[PDB]
């Protein structure tokens, strides 16, 4: 009976994000001495050079977290994160300039990443 | 990875099946569908999604499917639906309703809704977004009335007047070519859309028609200038030739005819019946029967909306002032008293709820309140839910049917009636980006931000000296869309086809966008969205009892309304 | 606060009434704008209190008497009109001949 | 005939060697030189010197060395000196600084400073006169912010925004050709100089460059749009071609790189680092190290200026609102908290005092106060005198060195950084006559009169109904320079060379004076007047301790400031 | 007086608070703008008194309680923000959830 | 009420004086605009009371003393000027050095 002006009455259930897309869990470490925070929609292979992880496993992917949230790595901190697949045309331009085209070009992306010192290229 | 619904709605606004209370009313709207792809919602800010290479595309130039403005996560309330979408604006118009962002990486992006370098962002998550209100019964009496209207979500003013002259204080009339030209030039400084009505009075065609050619967008027939069979007839002959609308305030006195005589003079032609209940004017006591006819587009003005315990007592002195009447002339008082009837006011509530009265309007400053058209629409809907129950058409416990029926009364239907719905009156692709954001707690009471032609024109915002815009005092203020020459690009002056063809804008130096009035004469009650009912309305001449389908229409006045003392400082 | 244009303007009626009340309290006969301000603010506060329009139309005739105001002020005020938010929304109060 | 110094200063303002207290601070400025000839001082009024045949020449037409306006007996405070002179204005520009009057009879008259029939007089005796403030960090959020700025002596606003849209509430960005055109047209009604920044984001050149060609005067790189290596690089490539400045708010999150990665993307090119201390944004915790580099033009925004006991406590909620962050997202709060550090705020005070941070700015309405750039500059200088002592460079017990260093931060240096110092930013012959008069008791607090292009635009003045203009209430008010079409001639819209060459002003109907942005890419820290220091700034990543030349920079917060509760009603 | 734009605007917060306080004193449950005005003026007068920002962030939660205001008003006010001149210059006070 | 431009503006002097008087009553030393507001409103109410210009030119020097105001405020106020409607029309009151 009490009226909260403008209140919501939400439906039952839950919302599944990024439904139907492959998910991948990887370990990532901040080898730097300042904190690194990573948003939900950055192409994961293009994050800060000083994050150490299997860079190939970030290609064509991003964090599987709610839109507009982030994962925070304090200095020296290692965490497991879950990635989802990029959608749409599966192309990335700009950011760190590692892709500039289809994410399918894994060898080129990794060659650029290695030459520029992004940690974790095999 | 799943998110519960409470947290989802907090972060992105509600989604399918969620309900939202309208202000402090009992009315609940339910999200019918959602254009998003869950996980790819657009949002802007520090570390958020609309960033270069991410939700913002870094490749395309403005002309390549990129927006000037994206409203993210809007809950749209419109005659077309109640639903969740992003809204994309370009060149001052709504170009996309759907899902915005970056096709590079997001699923489900509407192809012409790319967020690019050229794109500004307004966050609509947690807001209700409606079309700007279309007020077709405006007396231009005091320029301070514009901000009053903007603050309650009105974005178009149709009517007439030259300021506080007695003719204008009584009638929505800007008379003759010279007054029309002067007011078209005044309009260059009014931060709202405008159309001007000429005097629908005369017994020869040329004095009436020359107002249309001078730039009027329609005509007003008003009893204070003689709402005679001749003036009715000549005005409609002009309107049929010029493709503009005629509004009527009929002969309350029944001096030259009764209602049936006015209808015979109309002779089946299209007309907009103002304040059809009749307190604001018209054949006493039975004018409201006009709302049953297929050629009548019927509106109410707002002081009778809805029926409350104080409604009757305010009206006599209001009417006497408006119409320049004298307390010491008994027949002036008798005329005023003849217009004020609880029986027809009560029935007017029900006729709105049944879709028999199709439109709301203010009657600003001449028996009406410039900033209460939207407000009183929702108070009426709430009263009718309380007294009549959910409409039979509703489902899942929502009030969506009633919400569509009522929002149409002050958005799309006045636009259709006036011949301007190709430009304004609804949230649809291809229409001008006149949009109102509301916090649900303030819905219908005080607008958050009023967008005009794609730029914010009015906003409730705080201390201009502060570190951020939210500290007190938060008040309604004109924004950059109203400043300098931007007032020209964010507002439309609506004009007749003939005045446009004859070059009136260039002659007068008008810089505002010029809107064409058209498709006014080939419509009827059937074209009023969600409010298309024709029926035989019987009004007893002795008792004023109103019958439809053999049933008396009556309801009680209420002592209290929502959207009232919880909100207002005075 | 979300003040709209009318809320901002009507604050200055309340203020003018407070000014006029302090002038009355120190013994001055009130002038035309002072008398109008007092009666107007009285109406708007009465609406806030939840009185009816009909109550205020009559009470407004008993707020100030002719001995409270300067010569000629009663005859200068033919009526006072004010709109305020009642429990049932905005309504207009007209007080005819408030000071006999 | 001799006059004692106290009486001389009372009558004509101070002369050589006299000192004046700045407001209620401990800062004293000393007159360094005086251009007058004692006995031939100009003054205006009943029975005074500037009368025909006397101090006013009656022979010469306006074009014959006669002024439109003489400011008599000004105490100039400028990067060029602190000194006593008359100031002569003609065609809206400063044409002479020296000694005005009539060569017929006076000694020492500067040849082009004749007071003639055409000359208006402003009495500056007893006033301090400075250049108008140049605020290069303005968010265009609420048009009411213009008068706030004028009242504290600001005459140019550089920044971006479209009103209270979330993009603009976070970032100094007017995005894309259409929003830029709309805001250039809005600017026609803003009584202050303006330049507009486009969105410095993209991975292709054309979406960024088309903003410059549309009329932008520079670019803003902001992390809320993705301050990535790509966006940094493309924006600087555009700026190097177009000869405009780029401002940066860097990647606080260190998401795509640390500070060293941002510097590598900049690659030695010129850039203006906004809020270099970092509370207002940037690589946490070490962004302020950018102020050591030769290619960086570093500014502060004002809420951290100076370090006080309440500074930290206000910042978290301010930041969350500005950047559209959510209290219920832990990483949003962690990001906000990472920006707020007493260690770097305290060091920021000292870096200003050492000439390592070259500029002040507001950040108006997006973590900054539109009317407190000038105010907080002097509060900082006063705090530093109290805590660090007179600077070693001072002499005769004056604070002239510190005064020059600090006045430069909000006048000449922002103008140089933006490429507009050929027009504005200092009291020098050949520059636009944007001048602020201050009573010493109100210096830096409330301007007396603000002159724009040679006409008073804003003034603290009293009752418009009174017999004279001094009776209460004395308040800030717009003057005739803001009215009618005079707003066009008294203000400059600054634009890129390409937009000017492509005829954008004529295309949009802009009537304001058009200023060209130029000479932005061939400057560095060495060009910042009195604030040209380059050094290696070390910021400890763990403790946030700031070191320069092996010394920790720290100071205490203060409980009280001058230029505060003695002056303000709220 | 040399009033600047903010000083002029903020006078109307003080006035709205005085209005609201008189309504509370005569027994009315306060509405949304009344409650905001009272808490806002309280903050700005506290700054004038020389309290700290941190003091006012907490005191602002104890100015009005839910029995002082109409139904739903506590839930309508997520926070109140006000800037005023403290002894150490202008600062922002944010009071979260001022009425439980 | 028929308020003209000056009547509207001068309401805000009365309001600023009321604000300043409440600050003084709770023990604060008054600042520059507060002191000016109090003395100005005093003059305009004195005219309303029917005092002469000459009376107010002298009384205005005895409204506030230096112990009522912050350091330096007496020396910041060289004079206060106000116009108001006296029984014989609008006149100007100039108070020189109102606070010694
Ligand atoms: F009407
Ligand atoms: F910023
Ligand atoms: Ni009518
Ligand atoms: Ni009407
Ligand atoms: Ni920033
Ligand atoms: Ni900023």
């Amino acid at each position: 009976n009490y009226i909260v002006p403008g209140e919501y009455r939400v439906a039952e259930g839950e919302i599944e994000i990024n439904a139907g897309r492959e998910k991948t869990t990887i370990r990532v470490s901040n080898t730097g001495d300042r904190p690194i925070q990573v948003g939900s929609h950055i192409h994961f292979v293009e994050v800060n050079k000083e994050l150490l992880f299997d860079r190939a496993e970030g290609i064509g992917r991003r964090l599987n977290i709610p839109s507009g949230t982030a994962a925070r790595f304090e200095p020296g901190e290692e965490m497991e994160v879950e990635l989802t697949e990029l959608g749409g045309n599966r192309e990335v331009f700009g950011i760190s300039d590692l892709t500039n085209g289809s994410v399918d070009n894994k060898e080129l992306i990794l060659q650029r990443a290695k030459e520029l010192g992004y940690k974790g290229v095999e | 990875m799943k998110i519960n619904r409470q947290q989802y709605a907090e972060s992105y606004g509600p989604t399918v099946g969620d309900q939202v209370r309208l202000a402090d009313t009992d009315l609940w709207i339910e999200v019918e569908k959602d254009y998003t792809t869950y996980g790819d919602e657009a949002n802007f800010g520090g570390g958020k999604v609309l960033r270069e290479g991410m939700g913002e595309n870094g490749t395309y130039t403005r002309t390549e499917n990129v927006l000037d403005l994206l409203l993210t996560n809007a809950l749209i309330l419109d005659y077309t639906g109640i639903y969740k979408a992003d809204i994309g604006v370009k060149d001052g118009y709504i170009v996309g309703i759907g899902k915005g962002g970056n096709p590079d990486i997001m699923d489900g992006v509407t192809p012409n809704m790319i967020v690019g370098t050229a794109t500004e962002v307004i966050a609509a998550e947690g807001k209700i977004v409606t079309a700007g209100g279309i007020d077709t019964h405006v007396h231009f009496i005091n320029p301070d009335q514009v901000d009053v209207a903007l603050a309650n979500g009105i974005t178009t003013l149709f009517g007439g007047g030259t300021g506080p002259a007695e003719g204008s204080k009584a009638t929505t009339v800007t008379p003759g070519p010279w007054n029309i030209e002067k007011m078209l030039k005044s309009t260059e400084g009014l931060p709202i859309n405008v159309g001007i009505l000429g005097k629908g009075h005369g017994s020869s065609i040329a004095p009436i028609m020359e107002q249309i050619d001078a730039g009027a967008a329609g005509l007003k027939i008003h009893e204070d200038w003689g709402a005679t069979p001749a003036s009715i007839d000549r005005s409609l002959t002009v309107a049929d030739e010029a493709d503009v609308q005629v509004a009527i305030h009929s002969d309350t006195l029944n001096e030259a005819g009764f209602l049936e005589d006015t209808l015979r003079a109309i002779n089946g032609r299209v007309i907009h019946s103002f304040h059809v209940e009749g307190a604001g004017g018209g054949h006493a006591p039975d004018i409201m029967a006009m709302a049953g006819h297929p050629n009548v587009l019927p509106s109410s003005t707002n002081p009778t909306r809805p029926f409350t315990v104080n409604t009757i007592d305010e009206h006599l002195d209001m009417l006497m002032v408006c119409h320049h009447l004298k307390q010491n002339i008994p027949e002036d008082v008798a005329f005023a008293d003849s217009r004020i009837r609880p029986e027809t006011i009560a029935a007017e509530d029900i006729l709105h709820d049944l879709g028999i009265i199709s439109m709301m309007s203010t009657d600003a400053l001449a028996m009406g309140r410039a900033g209460e058209m939207v407000l009183r629409t929702w108070q009426t809907a709430d009263k009718m839910k309380k007294q009549r129950g959910p409409l039979a058409e509703e489902k899942n416990g929502s009030d969506n049917f009633r919400a569509k029926r009522y929002v149409s009364k002050y958005t799309i239907n006045p636009a259709i009636a006036q011949g301007i719905a190709h430009e304004v009156g609804s949230i649809e692709e291809g229409k001008f980006a006149d949009l109102v954001l509301w916090e649900p707690k303030f819905f219908g009471v005080k607008a958050d931000r009023v967008i005009k032609g794609g730029i914010i024109a009015y906003a409730q915002i705080g201390d201009p000296s502060a570190s951020i815009p939210t500290p007190q005092p938060v008040m309604g203020r004109r924004m950059y869309g109203t400043v300098g020459d931007l007032i020209h690009d964010t507002n439309i002056t609506f004009m007749s086809k003939s005045s446009i063809q004859q070059g009136v804008p260039a002659k007068l130096g008008l810089k505002r966008r010029i809107g064409t009035v058209k498709n006014c004469r080939n419509i009827g009650k059937k074209d009023m969205k969600w409010n298309d009912v024709t029926t035989d309305i019987d009004i007893n001449p002795e008792t004023y009892e109103v019958k439809v389908d053999g049933e008396v229409l009556t309801c009680e006045p209420v002592k209290e309304l929502p959207m009232a003392q919880r909100y207002f400082l005075f | 606060m979300h003040l709209n244009p009318a809320e901002k303007e009507k604050l200055q009626i309340f203020l003018a009434s407070e000014l006029a009340l302090k002038r009355k309290a120190r013994g001055l006969k009130l002038n035309y704008p002072e008398a109008v301000a007092i009666i107007t603010s009285f109406i708007m506060e009465g609406a806030r209190d939840g009185k009816t329009v009909a109550m205020l139309m009559e009470e407004g005739k008993h707020v100030l008497t002719r001995d409270d105001v300067m010569e000629g002020v009663p005859e200068m005020i033919d009526d006072i009109q004010a709109e305020a938010t009642f429990p049932d929304g905005t309504k207009l109060v007209t007080v005819h001949n408030p000071i006999s």
